[PDB]
């Protein structure tokens, strides 16, 4: 949700 | 309408069924409005699952060509297969693509949003070059170079380091200049850089969330170091 | 030839299971016994086809109860579980006539045997869980023979250690407690197999971890009935 | 695997 929504 | 895909969505995150999950998201796009963030996000969340399952896929299968090479009668069919792979992570990428060409950044009204969506461009132009082979790559690299530079004009002196969405452009832009361009000069520049500027920045979910995404950038520095 | 197998072990190795699992599919519609390897492979993908499914399912039914705000996502939340269900009776059947057609009647082993059976149980009591209707009482009793079945030959030509005797006993324990809902019938075979298998402690041939892991799966899901 | 081939 806040590093898997912006990829890493 | 939109709505009537926002909840199947959620519930095909929750039913860990990716696939159906983005392809509620492309029809929650192809409605024709600016994603919210939950939205948005969604639309990651699947894609970056279903794109993620080709590449850590594709990883692992270009992996085991590692034990025999393009002209064998052992690693041919790897290749062929991890062609296979190459072929789906294209498609699910030109899709996230045609999503993001057609009305996915256009579309997208406010500021923060447009980095992102752009964030994706580079992202997803990058799984292109991973993937993309023959002389084509060149130009696919300029792609995630062009838009993940792109998205950096206007996260850069725009949003506070502190923004994820800004740091989380550095790490994936960073990653692009030394993973795709193999620019490790380059790639630490602009790690630093976004480090650097990002510890002048002030912010009281920007705690963690924005927290781990910096983490990540001193650990690529320090792995780029060596 | 073994081409497939080869697809397999990469998509074993790629987590792509649902190709695997076609493969292996495949692999079976050959009309070969199986290598224990191959059968390996081939339930490791279906294992996983299954799997995605019933943990999806799962959790969508769990979420059929828990729906949002109202009641009224009720709608969308049965038609996706629905959508879910479907698919899942899918790879279920397809596994079930790859158990009638080839599995069972070619596998030679008796150890195979059991195995393919259990499967048979298994993949019927998938079914089950999602056999809403009046359907149950059937295919719950059509699971049920299958594991029968597979338990005749397991505590016959099988040792207690054995991991798929005792792969059998958990899913078929499991399937008298969460299918039938009897855990006086369920915990009693557990207890049994894992009693059975503990006076072979081994004192120097056993199965190694395989089969304690199992033991503790028996006696973790006895525990669990024990409350 | 131990499980995942007995499926448990």
């Amino acid at each position: 949700g806040x590093l898997d929504x912006l990829d890493l | 309408d939109k709505n009537e895909l926002v909840q199947k969505a959620k519930l095909a995150e929750q039913a860990e069924r990716y696939d159906d999950m983005a392809a509620c998201m492309k029809s929650v796009t192809e409605q024709g409005a600016e994603l919210s963030n939950e939205e948005r996000n969604l639309l990651s969340v699947a894609y970056k699952n279903v794109v993620g399952a080709r590449r850590s896929s594709w990883r692992v299968v270009s992996s085991i060509e590692q034990k025999t090479e393009g002209a064998e009668k052992k690693q041919q069919m790897a290749r062929e297969y991890r062609e296979k792979i190459e072929t789906e992570l294209r498609d699910i990428c030109n899709d996230v693509l045609s999503l993001l060409e057609k009305f996915l950044i256009p579309n997208a009204s406010q500021a923060e949003s447009k980095v992102f969506y752009l964030k994706m461009k580079g992202d997803y132009y990058r799984y292109l070059a991973e993937v993309a082979a023959g002389d084509d790559k060149k130009g696919i690299v300029d792609q995630s170079q062009q838009a993940y530079q792109e998205a950096f004009e206007i996260s850069k002196k725009e949003m506070q380091p502190t923004h994820p969405i800004r740091l989380g452009l550095a790490l994936n832009f960073s990653v692009f200049y030394y993973e795709i361009l193999n620019s490790p000069e380059k790639a630490c520049s602009l790690a630093k850089t976004a480090f650097d500027e990002a510890i002048a920045e002030l912010d009281t979910e920007s705690y963690k969330d924005s927290t781990l995404i910096m983490q990540l950038l001193r650990d690529n520095l320090t792995l780029w170091t060596s």
